[PDB]
RNA sequence: UUUGUCACCCUGCU
RNA sequence: AGUAGAAACAAGGGUGUUUUUUAU
């Protein structure tokens, strides 16, 4: 076990001990975010800047034994330097398009069902049928609609409570589920979840994202549900209106 | 033929073309070198603007102070600094009986917030001044200071993690006579003594603002300390709350949200008389607002609003106007000296603008040092009677709005109304009178009004029509809100987070401003186009069967070659773009699904990857933007975490320097930290807690793993015994 | 609670009445509201109030304007005085090795006489210019007699290159503990630049940004195809425009400063410590169909240590033409005009004979205008927006599309200029031409001079239309204005061409 | 000029 | 020189090594 293993390798040398010990738990939550370095103000000067530079990126260690050196023509494709203060290298931009050229393949049968909400758009769009033009008149008026179909009649409180219980089953806490609907998404996830290599904070975003209602403050002159709105650019403009019934 | 663009006005009115004034295709004013004349300037304006006043020698600090609070009243029409007692709180208490229980909800609301809130939220927000280093540091980087200080001296009570303790060990840190700290120049130890301390400890930082449109001259702006940003946060906790039930107020919102009360106060004095009434509009602004209103006001304000209340929340509600009304600024960098004779350029610091010679200063240099001179203290400069950038703003638009809502017609007395709304300096006023003689009566009680409070009203940048017609901050109302693409121009163009998140918020704030500002579609085409050329300039990301020798065309024309349909390679791979009005709201690889072949979509979307990198979920998909007008915003974007999801580098001129233990020490909190992650895979989704070591409940739970899923499910026993062998092992070593 | 030093700090920071934070708080507590107010403003000095002065027709007056020598040019490269050394070559814009090109087209002239000096310039040292031009031409030739043109070269480091370049001329760091007992040790000069006074030339040159040339210089084509109806009329729109704004010379100025300020960037961040070599190079699609490449003169660049977003970097310049300087010479302030060889284009059968010139100057730009010039394409959309927002403004009072016949069956008109008889008019394509060489010399010469006296014109531009629309304006303080807009032009050729314009507007506006 | 004969690192918002 | 305008840039930090010597 690495874990166990790594862990004694830090308590056997000083400097890592008295950290370990000393540290509460409570307390990690502030030395995490210890950093030496400034949020910019200017970033896209800097990213034109440093786009000419020769090593602009930074990649985990572990591509050392996941990718060469010099390519076929002979580029190099990572550096020898540590990052300012952790343990990342620092790659070129050609290591990306290698990756992406002679790198290994996996299975990708999950990436549309947790990323549902989107393909929910690309596979509604490719149905829909338009009409007619009319030019004329375009009165707006400025209300509150949602811009999230909001899965669930529920809220915050037990949102976590369905996203803990399918993304980190053995560290929910205390507390059970109650009702029937938080049941049937549960276990709904739970058998299309199963073997997932995804991030779980990628997961939990996404659930989030695709479980939670958002409400924002737009001019509309048409009609008002939550199909429509995410196509408004295209159908109502100032003085032209387009048709459009979504499928 | 002369051609002259601006007889266009003659036949087009004004606000149709507005757009054609802004300049914003250029480079906006920066600043070149120190800030502290601009701070020296700001502190005698600040002393002169109020000189008839009472001076006192603050007991604690022994400061020279000036009070200028119910001083004599003005004569003249200049910028006054001498407010009222009775004025303020006969404008909050006319205030509270219009809106009635405003005061009271706004409490019980805020209370909670009080006595539930955690330490750990104050690792967000901007620079803040750390006075250990004496510099300016990121928020975490110095409450980690700030309490391993209050902690190697006798202070722990910050320990139960609320922020309610670590205020009452800020403060019970000003009763010692001597106080440890440690300087990493090894190291060192020096003892700073009580006053030292306090004057340290009451200091804000001054520099000078860059990258502002609109002005011809330079200005400066302040930063916060450490002991004062809890107490800060909760007025201003209690400021946002009160302000989001006036119907009068525009700051708390964002712009669509303003411009429907606009239109609805207009209307609203719009038709309830069509013929025996006469109405009127102001545009103006407000002078020198962040030089007057100073803190001994928001006192007061305070007190009334927090009546009838516990006494321990009017206590850490009313800290902030004391520490505000005790300051004492910094200068900024210092002076460069030159020698044209011998080729000598040499800096001083602003510790010896009190003894130096001052042989070596033009003559506004001189009479600004000569008459700073009695108020410098150890750097630091005496200034009691003034606010500055960075500041209590919600409440200044309650003040604000309070003076506004005197202009009720049961109040006027006669016949005048005034309405209006304001956020901040900016304010927009309509009066009414059935006359010629009734509008001039109205803007004089407003304007005299203002003057009791401290609010002086700048009659070199306003205007006063008939309604119909306005400008509130940067909006045009010709009977209706015209839209105003310029403002929005600067942000057509790349970003510089990365590969994947530039794609997203580009044709996002396409679709925004088609949707709001005002655009239209052969416009948003041609954006499109440019902004495809300008990012495939900026990642050296051409199609790939061009001639075009960039350094990942080797590489791109390659994965071009092995490919069987070309209409699958994202544009960051050299390949087309199937953009347009209607697809316009989907992600790139939700829109280039079908077409890609499956050895692209796997290595590309791998979910193991090296240069993916999550933090936290605070972070995912978001980031800051730096619009033209206004501060640094947030945007939220839609995108699918790839191999293009990447982080660019560091600086690196840290190492140079005598405070390299700065990176050490993160390192081996991040090696920690890490390890944290593995044996509790949710801790950056939701935040642990506990009071014990991070050894405890990492060999706490190693047990229940090795016994539980490989022992209780039956895979190998030789492994356990190892697994028990180095857990006894390590809580060994702990020699515990 | 609250004890200790924080009790008395407390007990000072009151008004100057009270000492006790008790018996401050027991005041504030049972206070009724009184007449206070209403009663306080009967003691004020009636010398304070808000007097309206009405805005009448005879109310403005000209804005007036500096005194002084007159001004000169202030660009990175030259606009009107500008000749181009083509060849022809199907290529597309940055496809190709640069030198390779420029070699060619040095190739196309035929007379290169040895070239002398017309106008010396007088603060610097002069010889070091020709000299230069003397050696870029040796390099040139060693790399045209050399197996493998790079993509880069670096120039020796000579004296007179150095001197021009401005290499080892910072004063040294030194403490102030041992350069103490010194004199002439003061500050840095801090005083307002120099005054000057309009000149005439910036007119003739804005004149020149809004015509028509032979050749297309943009290329928009690369989207989505279509599918609905309004994606048909946008692209029908868009087809219109770009029809119109593709031969504006404003385009030229976009791409001859894209290209320049991206290369100049890239350079300067690839090696910081060498001399390159960097030509100016055009590409463009002739009528009729042919592609051809233009050459435009050459820049030299010199050391870049790059830290903030201020720190500068010096280039020297070189430009070709055929205008004399002699018949403006206050223009040319800061060039030293040699003479380089002989044109000769033939009349009908007849010829004519004429010098050509080589202007070189000494320039330096920094990191954050270097970044802003790599952006010039947003003019296009600048200037577009407007024209937009006029046809769909006119395409809702009558229900139908009405771009058709705006661009070739017009019979509206917008006054554009003046002429020696009065203001005249022009159709939708001269308005979308001109708009477009502001906001192209909006960003050519940026300044905060501009930023200041935009911002306060706008005031009285409002005003102006106010009573335009009879609404009745007012004003409390009109000079102030004024001061403030006469605050902000002090030496800027193109803010004193705008102030102007205004006086123009305000003439026939209130006329 | 100097007690010298020559090298070496680092950094580009700190 | 030049950039530039109310003050700056035209680079900024550390590491070395040491009583006359016969030869290429």
């Amino acid at each position: 076990m690495e874990r166990i293993k790594e862990l004694r390798n830090l308590m056997s040398q000083s400097r890592t001990r008295e950290i370990l010990t000393k540290t509460t738990v409570d307390h990690m939550a502030i030395i995490k975010k210890y950093t030496s370095g400034r949020q910019e103000k200017n970033p896209s000067l800097r990213m034109k800047w440093m786009m000419a530079m020769k090593y602009p990126i930074t990649a985990d260690k572990r591509i050392t034994e996941m990718v060469p050196e010099r390519n076929e023509q002979g580029q190099t494709l990572w550096s020898k330097m540590s990052d300012a203060g952790s343990d990342r290298v620092m790659v070129s931009p050609l290591a990306v398009t290698w990756w992406n050229r002679n790198g290994p393949v996996t299975s990708t049968v999950h990436y549309p069902k947790v990323y549902k909400t989107y393909f929910d758009k690309v596979e509604r769009l490719k149905h829909g049928t338009f009409g007619p033009v009319h030019f004329r008149n375009q009165v707006k008026i400025r209300r509150r609609v949602d811009i999230n179909p909001g899965h669930a009649d529920l809220s915050a409180k037990e949102a976590q409570d369905v996203i803990m219980e399918v993304v980190f089953p053995n560290e929910v806490g205390a507390r059970i589920l109650t009702s029937e609907s938080q049941l049937t998404i549960t276990k709904e996830k739970k058998e299309e979840l199963q073997d997932c290599k995804i991030s779980p904070l990628m997961v939990a975003y996404m659930l989030e994202r695709e479980l939670v209602r958002k409400t924002r403050f737009l001019p509309v002159a048409g009609g008002t549900s939550s199909v429509y709105i995410e196509v408004l650019h295209l159908t109502q403009g100032t003085c032209w209106e387009q048709m459009y019934t979504p499928g | 033929m002369d051609v002259n663009p601006t007889l266009l006005f003659l036949k087009v009115p004004a606000q149709n073309a507005i757009s054609t004034t802004f300049p914003y295709t250029g480079d906006p004013p920066y600043s070149h070198g120190t800030g502290t004349g601009y701070t020296m300037d700001t502190v005698n304006r600040t002393h002169q603007y109020s000189e008839k006043g009472k001076w006192t020698t603050n007991t604690e600090t022994g400061a020279p102070q000036l009070n200028p609070i119910d001083g004599p009243l003005p004569e003249d029409n200049e910028p006054s600094g001498y407010a009222q007692t009775d004025c303020v709180l006969e404008a909050m208490a006319f205030l509270e009986e219009s809106h009635p229980g405003i005061f009271e909800n706004s409490c019980l609301e805020t209370m909670e917030v009080v006595q539930q809130t955690r330490v750990d939220r104050l690792t967000q927000g901007r620079q803040t001044y750390d006075w250990t280093l004496n510099r300016n540091q990121p928020a975490a980087t110095a409450l980690a200071n700030t309490i391993e200080v209050f902690r190697s001296n006798g202070l722990t009570a910050n320990e139960s993690g609320r922020l309610i303790d670590f205020l009452k060990d800020v403060i019970e840190s000003m009763d010692k006579e001597e106080m440890e700290i440690t300087t990493h120049f090894g190291k060192k130890k020096q003892r700073v003594n009580k006053r030292s301390y306090l004057i340290r400890a009451l200091t804000l930082n001054t520099m000078t603002k860059d990258a502002e449109r609109g002005k011809l001259k330079r200005r400066a702006i302040a930063t916060p300390g450490m002991q004062i940003r809890g107490f800060v946060y909760f007025v201003e906790t209690l400021a946002r709350s009160i302000c989001e039930k006036l119907e009068q107020s525009g700051l708390p919102v964002g712009g669509n949200e303003k411009k429907a009360k606009l239109a609805n106060v207009v209307r609203k004095m719009m038709t309830n008389s069509q013929d025996t009434e006469l109405s009127f509009t102001i545009t103006g602004d407000n002078t020198k607002w962040n030089e007057n209103q100073n803190p001994r006001m928001f006192l007061a304000m305070i007190t009334y609003i927090t009546k009838n209340q516990p006494e321990w929340f009017r206590n850490i509600l009313s800290i902030a106007p004391i520490m505000f009304s005790n300051k004492m600024a910094r200068l900024g960098k210092g002076y460069m000296f030159e020698s044209k004779r011998m080729k000598l350029r040499t800096q001083i610091p602003a510790e010896m603008l009190a003894s130096i010679d001052l042989k070596y200063f033009n003559e506004s240099t001189r009479k600004k040092i000569e008459k700073i001179r009695p108020l410098l203290i150890d750097g630091t400069a005496s200034l009691s009677p003034g606010m500055m950038m960075g500041m209590f703003n919600m409440l200044s638009t309650v003040l604000g709005v309070s003076i506004l809502n005197l202009g009720q017609k049961k109040y006027t007395k006669t016949t005048y109304w005034w309405d209006g709304l304001q956020s901040s300096d900016d304010f927009a006023l309509i009066v009414n009178a059935p006359n010629h003689e009734g509008i001039q009566a109205g803007v004089d009680r407003f304007y005299r009004t203002c003057k009791l409070v401290g609010i002086n009203m700048s009659k070199k940048k306003s205007y006063i029509n008939r309604t119909g017609t306005f400008e509130f901050t940067s909006f045009f109302y010709r009977y209706g809100f015209v839209a105003n693409f310029s403002m929005e121009l600067p942000s057509f163009g790349v970003s510089g987070i990365n590969e994947s998140a530039d794609m997203s918020i580009g044709v996002t704030v396409i679709k925004n401003n088609m949707i709001n500002n005002d655009l239209g579609p052969a416009t948003a085409q041609m954006a499109l186009q440019l902004f495809i050329k300008d990012y495939r300039y900026t990642y050296r990301c051409h199609r790939g069967d061009t001639q075009i020798q960039t350094r990942r065309s080797f590489e791109l024309k390659k994965l071009w070659e092995q490919t069987r349909s070309k209409a699958g390679l994202l544009v960051s791979d050299g390949g087309p773009n199937l953009y347009n009005i209607r697809n316009l709201h989907i992600p790139e690889v939700c829109l280039k699904w079908e077409l890609m072949d499956e050895d692209y979509q796997g290595r590309l979307c791998n979910p193991l990857n090296p240069f993916v990198s999550h933090k936290e979920i605070e972070s995912v998909n978001n980031a800051v933007v730096m619009p033209a007008h206004g501060p640094a915003k947030s945007m939220e974007y839609d995108a699918v975490a790839t191999t293009h999801s990447w982080i660019p580098k560091r600086n690196r001129s840290i190492l140079n320097t005598s405070q390299r233990g700065i990176l050490e020490d993160e390192q081996m909190y991040q090696k920690c930290c890490n390890l944290f992650e593995k044996f509790f895979p949710s801790s950056s989704y939701r935040r642990p807690v506990g009071i014990s070591s991070m050894v405890e409940a990492m060999v706490s739970r190693a047990r229940i793993d090795a016994r539980i899923d490989f022992e209780s499910g039956r895979i190998k026993k030789e492994e356990f015994s190892e697994i028990m062998k180095i857990c006894s092992t390590i809580e060994e070593l702990r020699r515990q | 609670e609250i004890t200790g030093t924080m009790r008395r700090l407390a007990d000072q920071s009151l008004p100057p009445n009270f000492s006790c934070l008790e018996n401050f708080r027991a005041y504030v507590d049972g206070f009724e509201p009184n007449g206070c107010i209403e009663g306080k403003l009967s003691q004020m000095s009636k010398e304070v109030n808000a007097k309206i002065e009405p805005f009448l027709k005879t109310t403005p007056r000209p804005i007036k304007l500096p005194d002084g020598p007159p001004c000169f040019q202030r660009s990175k490269f030259l606009l009107m005085d500008a000749l181009k050394l083509s060849i022809e070559d199907p290529s597309h814009e940055g496809e190709g090795i640069p030198l390779y090109d420029a070699i060619k087209c040095m190739r196309t002239f035929f007379g290169w006489k040895e070239p002398y000096i017309v106008k010396p310039h007088e603060r610097g040292i002069n010889s070091n210019y020709l000299l230069s031009w003397k050696q870029v031409l040796a390099e040139l030739q060693d790399i045209e007699n050399e197996e493998k043109i790079p993509r880069t070269k670096n120039m020796k480091k000579t004296s007179q290159l150095k001197w021009a370049l401005g290499e080892n001329m910072a004063p040294e760091k030194v403490d102030f503990d041992n350069c103490r007992d010194i004199s002439d040790l003061k500050q840095y000069d801090s005083d307002e630049p120099e005054l000057r006074s309009l000149s005439s030339w910036i007119q003739n040159e804005f004149n020149k940004a809004c015509e028509l040339t032979d050749s297309i210089w943009i290329e928009l084509d690369e989207i989505g195809e279509d599918v609905a109806p309004i994606e048909y009329i946008a692209s029908m729109r868009r087809n219109y425009f770009t029809a119109e704004v593709s031969h504006c010379r404003a385009t030229e100025y976009i791409m001859k400063g894209v290209y320049i300020n991206t290369a100049l960037l890239n350079a300067s961040c690839a090696a910081m410590d060498d001399f390159q070599l960097i030509p100016m190079i055009s590409k463009c699609r002739t009528k009729e169909g042919r592609r051809k490449t233009n050459l435009y003169g050459f820049i030299i660049k010199g050391r870049s240590h790059l830290r903030n977003d201020t720190d500068v970097v010096n280039f020297v310049s070189m430009e070709f033409s055929l205008t004399d300087p002699r018949l403006e010479p206050h223009k040319w302030e800061k060039y030293c005009v040699l003479e380089i060889g002989d044109m000769l284009l033939r009349s009908a059968i007849g010829q004519m004979s004429r010098p050509m010139f080589l202007y070189v100057r000494t320039n330096g730009t920094s990191k954050i205008k270097m970044k802003w010039g790599m952006e010039m394409r947003r003019c296009l959309l600048q200037s577009l927006q407007q024209i937009e927002s006029m046809i769909e403004a006119e395409s809702s009072v009558k229900e139908k599309d009405m771009t058709k016949e705006f661009f070739e069956n017009k019979s509206e008109t917008w006054p554009i200029g003046e002429s020696p008889k009065g203001v005249e008019e022009g159709s939708i394509g001269k308005v979308c031409r001109t708009l477009l060489a502001k906001s192209v010399f909006n960003s050519l010469y940026a300044s905060p001079q501009l930023e200041g006296f935009s911002a306060e014109s706008r005031k009285l531009l409002l005003v102006v239309q106010a009573l335009r629309d009879n609404l009745e304006p007012g004003t409390f303080d009109l000079g102030g204005l004024y001061e403030a807009i006469e605050e902000c032009l002090i030496n800027d050729p193109w803010v004193l061409l705008n102030a102007s314009w205004f006086n123009s507007f305000l003439t026939h506006a209130l006329r």
